[PDB]
């Protein structure tokens, strides 16, 4: 299945993040995440029978957590909190937080929460298990550079290993 | 103790033997003198490299909470086929 | 705590660690086991500032969150060529190229 195929790469993908944090939990990251900046976030296991995984992060009344749902190939942050029309769908999971990341860092939205009951996201840098091989921190750099990976001036081999991990975070 | 790493323009790093044993290369030939010439890797690279084994060595853990790497746009492409050839 | 450094001479950079409490001379002593020339026979620098034996890097300017592992803060060696000590002289590393445009 195609499918199949799109689940076990989200997988892999998120191996790569260096901030997945496996079977921890809520109690365990209510700890890690206590003494870190407002938006520190991670990513682990949700304890819930139907979820997969749930988003920790800091907010600044403290660490709270939001359950990714995966529904037919697609994930989306937990569609209880808002409509899910306003819960964009993605095939990878890494690139559902690059999103979101992505949006605080362009600064369409801040730590502030909307009036108007659409969705609040606050995430600035993640919080990582252990330090990432060199290789993924030029990975991550690049992408923050530029998505055209295959005009730079590099050979075959590191432009497949670049297009393995096109995230920002 | 300490190793030395000699970049190609000439520059000679010393660090400590346990940090440059992050290198799956260097790991090779140190266990397999106590220098070791790159003679394709220029020292503004080879210097970033040296600081990362400092990183990966002390943030091996999470205890501490783990600092970004800073890494400037002019020397990643550089810097990721260095990386890449010394495997870290 | 600790206060993550390169100490630099000529074109010779030593990565190595210390603690804010740890004194000039301690970092000497380390120089010492590396370099094979004892502490009388050595100067160190914070930029172009001499620094004194007797005091603690934390009281030259050397705090832990600014001399970090990813960004080690850097001591100047200058080493005593028999009677004369040697102007501080540390060569630069070599230059980055420039970004390819689709990076820029
Ligand atoms: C930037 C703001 C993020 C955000 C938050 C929400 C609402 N979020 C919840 O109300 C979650 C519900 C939950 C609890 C545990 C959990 O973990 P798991 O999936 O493993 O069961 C998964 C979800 N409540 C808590 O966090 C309370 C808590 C905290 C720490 C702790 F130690 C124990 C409990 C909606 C939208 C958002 F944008």
């Amino acid at each position: 299945s195609m499918q199949a195929a799109r689940l076990a790469k989200a997988l892999r993908e998120l191996g790569q993040t260096g901030w997945y944090w496996g079977s921890m939990t809520v109690n365990e990251a209510k700890e890690k995440l206590k003494e870190a900046p407002e938006g520190t976030f991670l990513i682990r296991d949700s304890s819930h029978s139907d979820y997969l995984l749930t988003i920790s992060v800091k907010t600044s009344a403290g660490p709270t957590n939001l359950r990714i749902e995966y529904q037919d190939g697609k994930f989306r942050l937990d569609s209880i909190i808002c409509v899910k029309s306003k819960l964009k769908q993605f095939d990878s999971v890494v690139h559902l937080i690059d999103y979101y990341v992505q949006m605080c860092k362009d600064k369409r939205t801040g730590p502030e929460a909307p009036r108007n009951g659409t969705v609040h996201l606050y995430l600035t840098k993640p919080l990582y298990t252990s330090a990432p091989s060199l290789q993924h921190l030029c990975r991550l750099t690049i992408n923050k550079c530029t998505g055209a990976i295959w005009g730079l001036p590099l050979p075959t081999r590191l432009k497949d290993y670049l297009e393995e991990y096109k995230f920002q975070v | 103790m300490y190793v030395k790493l000699i970049s190609s323009d000439g520059h000679e790093f010393i660090v400590k033997r346990e940090h440059a044993l992050t290198s799956g290369t260097i790991k090779a030939m140190l266990s397999g003198t106590n220098e070791v010439n790159f003679r394709e890797i220029p020292s503004h690279v080879l210097s970033k490299v040296c600081m990362y084994f400092t990183y990966k060595v002390r943030y091996t853990n999470s205890s501490t909470e783990i600092p970004e790497f800073p890494i400037a746009p002019e020397i990643a492409l550089e810097l990721l086929m260095a990386a890449n050839f010394l495997d870290c | 705590m600790d206060v993550f450094l390169m100490i630099r001479r000529h074109k010779t950079t030593i990565f190595t660690d210390a603690k804010e409490s740890s004194t000039v001379f301690e970092l000497k002593r380390i120089v010492e086991g590396i370099l094979k020339r004892p502490p009388d026979e050595q100067r160190l620098y914070k930029d172009d500032q001499l620094l004194d034996d007797g005091k603690t890097l934390g009281e030259c300017g050397f705090t832990s969150q600014t001399a970090r592992p990813q960004a080690p803060a850097t001591v100047g060696l200058a080493f005593r060529a028999d009677d004369t000590f040697e102007a501080l002289c540390i060569e630069p590393f070599s230059s980055p190229p420039e970004l390819p445009d689709v990076m820029k």
